[PDB]
């Protein structure tokens, strides 16, 4: 099926240092 | 890897059957690799199914085929008496021609047997010879006996005919001494 | 894109993704459940507001309506099975690459370096992407939140310790 | 049509042909399946019209060759130190449009090579209350593809040929029926047709 | 730009082509835009 149920708002937030990852292994 | 098909079926005119083939390969480029033949007894094979996902020409609308995994079945309607044919179901996937186990297929309906008795002639009774043959013929089931009585009596049989009359027929021929037939036959039949 | 969730009840269960997601060219579809999670690639057809229906049982797939002409399966170990979890998706040169480490948190400041987990080629046009959000069925209420940010081509000068 | 199958010995490297029609014998695959008796089709090989790129079967690879013509389309196949297991119906098949280059779209007539070494013994013709019907019998032969005839072939309707049954000295014997007349016997391997009236 | 392997082609004039037309072989001619390195395209929208 297809029903509309799940809602979402929106919000910011500040990333100090995060999303760092290993570009290589 | 080898091709399973089922060795016999027992199908019915008007219904529908499906043959099996398991075993099936395949490689970089496709799946549908899958073709069956038609083949009848004694005559020559004739291309019915391939790629079952179309069409083929000439052939009727009551053959089709579907594929489920590495198991493909051939979907059969409107069995009839001509349809009594040998069927085989191939994977060319590899670049390799592989053949099935092989298939019967027999349809059931509406089938009195035919029971003649015929006396040695005189060229094998000159050549000390005494041969007794009861034909048997037009009898659908495959269920017969042959007996002769003398006291109950080399001999030998084949029960299954050639397919020219779409009727089973069996034949046994008797072969005793003239001295022995003289001095005394009937053939005896049992048939559903 | 970069997905961030502190959400300690098992909610996020995968991410979609593609280009029109109308079943017209491939997409990306990633199933995170409890054990033995499914990527597999077709040409869905997702619904407005996609979500999974645990009835237990697992969900009847009402993400899509249909798919059949698909190219590509992956099934592999669950991934990363208070506590954060952080994903970094890229899809370069057709591979698609995986990043994500958990880090009990008591977005703190610090540092915490995601190690690659999956890298599988797709080969498809990725340019909007879904959540999806897990709910038990009489629909039961609940709520999540995440976190999410988009990616860019940077320059960092890593300072790697004595371990 | 296709060439007769005489019975030969191992070792004697027999052959063997079919024709065709109905195509451009130019770019079209065309090969050769065997069939046992007893058994399913057993692909071989396959040639090509032009460069001959054969590909032959795992199971076949130095077994047979293919040999066929190609200035008059007829295919033939060549063999060398043949085995008593080689007897098994041929069928040629071709390519054709129908699908790709390794699916078959057209097949031959199909002949049964025999293989024996019983010196062919030659048949013998034997005749037999209804009357309405007549019959033969023909005894004591060893090959097996024997057939019967009525009036050479005068009578076709009400005619029946019964399959031979294995005699437990190695011979066979054959019975026939005609609704009602000389019948006639053509036996192929040994030449030798006999005559008998009822 | 990087890649690295050996990039294997022979002629396959014998298997992939039939007199009467094998037209099983599809190419996309059209587009909106250039394709990206290692991308496949199946869609059969009209351009």
């Amino acid at each position: 099926q297809c029903v509309n149920l799940i809602t979402r708002t929106q919000s910011y937030t500040n990333s100090f240092t995060r999303g760092v990852y290993y570009p290589d292994k | 890897s080898a091709l399973t098909q089922p060795r016999s079926v027992s199908g019915s005119l008007g219904q529908s059957v499906t043959i099996s083939c398991t075993g099936i390969s395949s490689d970089v480029g496709g799946d549908n690799y899958v073709s069956w033949y038609q083949q009848h007894p004694g005559k020559a094979p004739k291309l019915m199914i391939y790629d079952v996902s179309k069409r083929p020409s000439g052939v009727p609308d009551r053959f089709s085929g579907s594929k489920s995994g590495n198991t493909a079945s051939l979907t059969i309607s409107g069995l009839q008496a001509d349809d009594e044919a040998d069927y085989y179901c191939c994977s060319y996937a590899l670049s390799r021609v592989v053949f099935g186990g092989g298939t019967m297929l027999t349809v059931l309906g509406q089938p009195a047997p035919s029971v003649t008795l015929f006396p040695p002639s005189s060229e094998e009774l000159q050549a000390n010879k005494a041969t007794l043959v009861c034909l048997i013929s037009d009898f659908y089931p495959g269920a017969v006996t042959v007996a002769w009585k003398a006291s109950p009596v080399g001999v030998e049989t084949t029960t299954p005919s050639k397919q020219s009359n779409n009727k089973y027929a069996a034949s046994s021929y008797l072969s005793l001494t003239p001295e022995q037939w003289k001095s005394h036959y009937s053939c005896q039949v049992t048939h559903e | 894109v970069y997905f961030a969730s502190t959400e300690k009840s098992n909610i996020i269960r995968g991410w979609i993704f593609g280009t029109t997601l109308d079943s017209k060219t491939q997409s990306l579809l990633i199933v995170n459940n409890a054990t033995n999670v499914v990527i597999k690639v077709c040409e869905f057809q997702f619904c407005n507001d996609p979500f999974l229906d645990v009835y237990w049982m697992e969900s009847e797939f009402r993400v899509y309506s249909s798919a059949n002409n698909c190219t590509f399966e992956y099934v592999s170990q669950p991934f990363l099975m208070k506590n954060l979890r952080e994903f970094v998706f890229k899809n370069i040169d057709g591979y698609f690459k995986i990043y994500s480490k958990h880090t009990p948190i008591n977005l703190p400041q610090g540092f915490s370096a995601l190690e690659p987990l999956v890298d599988l080629p797709i080969g498809i046009n990725i340019t909007r992407f879904q959540t999806l959000l897990a709910l038990h069925r009489g629909w039961t209420a609940g709520a999540a939140a995440y976190y999410v940010g988009y990616l860019q081509p940077r320059t960092f000068l890593l300072k790697y310790n004595e371990n | 049509v296709q060439s007769g199958a005489e019975v030969k010995k191992p070792g004697e490297s027999l052959k063997i042909s079919c024709k065709g029609s109905g195509y451009t014998f130019s770019y079209y695959w065309i090969g050769w399946v065997r069939q046992m008796p007893g058994k399913g089709l057993e692909w071989m090989g396959i040639i090509y019209p032009g460069d001959s790129d054969t590909r032959y079967s795992p199971s076949f690879q130095g077994q047979v060759t293919i040999s066929a013509d190609k200035s008059i389309s007829t295919a033939y196949l060549h063999w060398s130190s043949l085995k008593a297991s080689d007897t098994a119906m041929y069928y040629c098949a071709r390519q054709g449009d129908l699908g790709d280059w390794i699916l078959l779209g057209y097949w031959g007539q199909g002949t049964l090579v025999t293989v024996s070494s019983a010196s062919t013994k030659g048949p013998s013709v034997f005749p037999l209350k209804s009357t309405a019907a007549l019959g033969c019998l023909v005894k004591d032969y060893f090959p097996e593809p024997v057939t019967v005839s009525w009036n050479s072939g005068a009578l076709t309707s009400g005619v029946h040929t019964f399959p031979a049954v294995l005699q437990s000295s190695g011979l066979y014997s054959l019975s026939s029926v005609v609704t009602v007349y000389i019948c006639n016997v053509n036996h192929k391997p040994s030449n030798t047709k006999v005559d008998k009236k009822v | 730009d990087d890649f690295t392997g050996c990039v294997i082609a022979w002629n396959s004039n014998k298997l992939d082509s039939k007199p009467s037309g094998n037209y099983n072989y599809l190419y996309r001619l059209f587009r909106k835009s250039k394709l990206k390195p290692f991308e496949r395209d199946i869609s059969t929208e009209i351009y």
